[PDB]
């Protein structure tokens, strides 16, 4: 199968500014009929893929001409002359010249906005859940930007990475922020052998860590 | 006009069978070559199968050759994908797509397929109320932890949908071969707890709906 390589994996762009994405194929995409079947598409979060470009440079009619495609042979580029809010999502190149059809891995486009601090909240295990014999401590870190953030759990002052699971939302299409939940899961017995539980975050918006903590008594 | 609506997705055991359908409308179905593609949980896109306008020619990549059959009923404007010998690596969102303009021009909405021997299990739903120690107070954040269900999806709403803003519902994660998700909602410290806040959780696979009122600790 023909390998399709996209650069960069990630773009971060302010509204009104240009961007471009590179697609390189392992073999020439020129077919024996003289056409080059190289295609671009956008998948916005929660939506179905949308055609952007076909035959290297041909523009889908639902797409504005701030998008253009170029290239030949093995090298192609998607250019956006000025990025708008709705451009949020994952861009893919794909080839129809060689059997099987194959896709690039995708380039995720994030919209830059002004820094925003996370709102951090910590929650002890509910009474209910303790009765199952399990215990989850939940931390929400909501509406922050940029996405770069480091979240640590400390039990009686000591770091713990075991039993931690994190889940991130997609960038909000309304305010351009991210949110994440970090959940620390113990057995009830393990939970009950410690006193102090902390959710600690580091982000560029504050000169010191954001700390949210409880003792349980 | 161009509309493509897949159905038939669901949970299937490894080695089992499922038949997907795609209902087409708004265009002369029988004049176009049609294809199936899928998007994996890691957001990779892959081509699955293609069929000629008249149904005579079928094409399959090696990943599915011998296991999947694509067919169409031009009398009923409907495309099908018969899937046999299913494996866990076939878990994906399957899309039908119209082949036209030297590529693909329209994609469907997708139908979700999970291949697993794990059984359908309804969720446990636990309230997330703040620890008995507080502070901050213009706004208070509350949540529900929706733990130990399978398969996807669940839906979460707060006060039956009256609420919407201030809510974040995070993508599920896998934990002990079952899904766990969290949802936060943020409200004025005045309206809670003097006014009631309830998360409503639907898990259509187990035909289950849970309301959990959040009460103070």
């Amino acid at each position: 199968d023909v390998v399709m390589t996209q650069t960069p994996l990630t773009l971060s762009v302010t509204i009104g500014q240009p961007a471009s994405i590179s697609c390189k194929s392992g073999q020439s995409l020129l077919y024996s009929d003289g056409k080059t079947y190289l295609n671009w598409l956008l998948q916005r979060p929660g939506q179905s893929p949308k055609r952007l470009i076909y035959l290297v440079s041909k523009l889908d009619s639902g797409v504005p001409d701030r998008f253009t495609g170029s290239g030949s042979g093995t090298d192609f580029t998607l250019k956006i002359s000025r990025v708008e809010a709705e451009d949020l999502g994952i861009y893919y190149c794909w080839q129809g010249t060689h059997f099987p059809r194959t896709f690039g891995g995708g380039t995720k486009l994030e919209i830059k906005r002004a820094d925003a601090a996370p709102t951090v909240s910590i929650f002890p295990p509910s009474s209910e859940q303790l009765t199952s014999g399990g215990a989850s401590v939940v931390c929400f870190l909501n509406n922050f930007y940029p996405k770069d953030i480091n979240v640590k759990w400390k039990i009686d002052g000591s770091e713990r990475q075991n039993g931690v699971l994190n889940s991130w939302t997609d960038q909000d299409s309304k305010d351009s922020t991210y949110s994440m939940s970090s959940t620390l899961t113990l057995t009830k017995d393990e939970y009950e052998r410690h006193n102090s539980y902390t959710c600690e975050a580091t982000h560029k918006t504050s000169t010191s860590p954001i700390v949210k903590s409880f003792n349980r008594n | 006009e161009v509309k493509l609506v897949e159905s038939g997705g669901g949970l299937v055991k490894p080695g089992g069978s499922l038949k997907l359908s795609c209902a087409a409308s708004g265009f002369a179905f029988s004049s176009y070559d049609m294809s199936w593609f899928c998007q994996t949980p890691e957001k990779r896109l892959e081509w699955v199968a293609s069929i000629s306008s008249g149904g005579s020619y079928t094409y399959y990549p090696d990943s599915v050759k011998g296991r999947f059959t694509i067919s169409r009923d031009n009398a009923r404007n409907t495309l099908y994908l018969q899937m046999n010998s299913l494996r866990s690596e076939d878990t994906a969102l399957y899309y039908c797509a119209r082949d036209y303009d030297y590529g693909v021009d329209y994609w469907g909405q997708g139908t979700s397929v999970t291949v697993s021997s794990a059984k359908t299990t309804p969720p446990s739903v636990y309230p997330l109320a703040p620890g008995s120690a507080a502070q901050t107070n213009s706004m208070v954040t509350l949540g529900c932890l929706v733990k130990g269900y399978f398969p996807e999806p669940v839906t979460v709403t707060w006060n039956s949908g009256s609420l919407s803003s201030g809510v974040h519902t995070f993508p599920a994660v896998l934990q002990s071969d079952l899904y766990t998700l969290s949802s936060s909602v943020t409200v004025p410290s005045s309206t809670w707890p003097s006014e009631t806040v309830t998360c409503n959780v639907a898990h259509p696979a187990s035909s289950t709906k849970v309301d959990k009122k959040i009460v103070p600790r």
